RNA sequence: GGGUUCUAACUCAGGUAUAACAAUACCGAGGACAAUGUAUGGUGGGUAGUUUGACUGGGGCGGUCU
RNA sequence: UUUAUUAAAAACACAGCACUCUGCAAACACGAAAGUGGACGUAUAGGGUGUGAUGCCUGCCCGGUGCUGGAAGGUUAAUU
RNA sequence: GGGUCAGCGACUUAUAUUCUGUAGCAAGGUUAACCGUUUAGGGGAGCCGUAGGGAAACCGAGUCUUAAUAGGGCGUAGUUGCAGGGUAUAGACCCGAAACCGAGUGAUCUAUCCAUGAGCAGGUUGAAAGUGCCGUAACAGGCACCGGAGGACCGAACCCACUGUCGUUGAAAAGCCAGGGGAUGACUUGUGGAUAGGGGUGAAAGGCUAAUCAAACUCGGUGAUAGCUGGUUCUCCC
RNA sequence: CCUGUAUUCGAAACAUUAGCGUUAACAUAUUAAGUAGGGCGGGACACGAGAAAUCCUGUCUGAAGAUGGGGGGACCAUCC
RNA sequence: GCUUCGGGGAGGCGGCAAUAUCCUGUGAUCCGGAGAUUUCUGAAUGGGGAAACCCACUUACCAUAAGGUAGGUAUCUUGAAGAAGCGAACGAGGGGAAGUGAAACAUCUCAGUACCCUUAGGAAAAGACAUCAAAUGAGAUUCCCCAAGUA
């Protein structure tokens, strides 16, 4: 799963990054617990704006 | 000494009658059946 | 029933063979698991009885896309 | 290359609210187990489908069968 | 209690006894599942099995086949 | 095997294939589906025959095998109808199982259960508890009264079915008569309901599940299959 | 001889069939990814796993995207 | 059986099946088109139910008594409109035997048949090449005759 970092975590990256992690680490806790996003283009976008 | 057929009204409608029949759809399809042999009497 | 939502996956059928060829028929499951899907468009978590393949057609598409799909065909 | 811990998936045939059932929310307890799908080894007269020869001073037993 | 309609019994049941399972979403049973019975019960309970009031009692054998525990080693599936 | 008579009752149909006869064409024969203002006329696709040998490539009155040019093997009037005999696939000469499978119908009989009602003449026995008096250090213990237990006793209704006679084309597809057992109970019984076929239910006999039970009934697969049994219809000639 | 037959023929009303016109309901992609392909288990192909192409998919995966892809009965190259 | 519009022209009031009272050139009976009426049950639809029954609620009006007339009141789907149920065969789809044959029988056959279930239309389905071919190439689908009982 590529999704990029809302925030900084241990063992992951910094703000902003790209990332791949297990899809169930970020299905099942980033993305709902808002510490990131999945990545599409449209997200992308969203963050960098 | 006691025969088979011990008649009961409220039994006999109740297992054979004709809402028995049209509460089931396998009664449904005895009473198409008897409908399609053209039967004088649908249902007991 | 045993159906899933979002991919149509219901149960399959076929036959167990054995070493000496005995067929008998036999059925073949989804991976069906219940499984709450966040909804940040909604805020809120909806549940679906979803295949695995479904899962994975969430990670691709997206819960929106997959959720407009849905109501689209039907049942919501 | 194994454990330990965590919680966020998942589970509750726990509590409270929602009339009731159920679902849902929260709390509580568990928790990457359990459970289920696919595949796979084992077990499996619980259940099925069948087989279980012929000769023969009747048949079986014995013997025989090239 | 039983072979309705050739067998009523020494057969079945029985109170009692023993073994064994089961910690509760129990074991077990019906069911494809949901849902049920067990039980709105909880190990002094519930299931299965044998034996069959009571009295006196119930010896030896764990090689076979089951069951229970153990895992050092041998062998061993899919997969890779 | 047949009481008798009358009536009906068993080698078919379709296609493929082979042989025979017959007819037409003849080294050729013949079209199919179709079209057609339809038995015609058209339609040559195809099929059979005209060559075989060899697994085959390949060659061909030859070819194969072989190193062999030897030897040896195999080779050197049909066709389309019509009719008939046989065969093949179909129920395939007709009738006949015990079965197996699918889907329904049944617990008004019976088995067990659930709910809700009802019944059990009459006569007995006399458990515990209790009371009193005595007794004991106190419990204990005794005696009398009293009480009314019990899958208790005797015995009608009721339920049952041990023995015998009768009856056995019965009065009756399980009874009668005379005796017999239980008869306040694990009792009998009414009404309604529940469980359904490899399923149920069973104080267990493979019992019962509508006079049907080692797998109900009905319909369907189905004209099951039957190396078996029975039957198979006019006449004459060799 | 009668009803008929040959032939010729009728419709106020309603139905049906067509052609035309018009209305109101729905529809109107823009080139295609959880897709093609693959592993495992099955199924369908005349084809019973077979040297088995091709199709379908329960399970697990997963492209290239026209300088690309599919098929031509394992498979590779070339060609269509 | 009532009305009307057409046909028709002398009988007629359905049959068993006649009898009586009657109708009919003021055009009956009869035939064809349209309409009106159309009890109760049954999808049955206000609730219920042992079908042809029991019990209602409500709006408007009328009655004055214990009612009468005309309506409304099921569920589901879609945003008021639809649906439901029934009924030949044929279609498409979801499940799917066994007897039988193999002279036994298990692969196999039977057969994707019977049957069960779902759902259409006058047909359905399929259909325009990510199809074949390997010939000088052809040009969607369906059906028939061959190819061929061949590979
Ligand atoms: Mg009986």
């Amino acid at each position: 799963m590529q999704i990029i970092l809302l925030q900084r975590i241990v063992n992951l990256g910094k703000l902003g990054e790209t990332v791949d992690v297990k899809p169930g680490y970020g299905r099942n806790f980033l993305i709902p617990l808002g510490k990131a996003l999945p990545a599409t283009a449209a997200n992308i976008e969203k963050f960098e704006a | 000494m006691k025969r088979t057929f011990q008649p009961s009204v409220i039994k006999r409608k109740r297992t054979h009658g004709f809402r028995a029949r049209m509460a089931t759809k396998k009664g449904r399809q005895v009473l198409a059946r008897r409908r399609a042999k053209g039967r004088h009497r649908l249902t007991v | 029933s045993r159906v899933c939502q979002v991919t149509g996956k219901r149960p399959m059928v076929g036959n167990n063979v054995s070493h000496a060829n005995n067929k008998t028929r036999r059925r073949f499951l989804p991976n069906l698991h219940h499984h709450r899907f966040w909804v940040e468009s909604e805020n809120r978590f909806v549940r679906l009885r979803i295949s695995t393949k479904g899962m994975r057609i969430i990670d691709k598409l997206g819960i929106d896309k997959v959720l407009v799909d849905l109501r689209a065909q039907g049942q919501k």
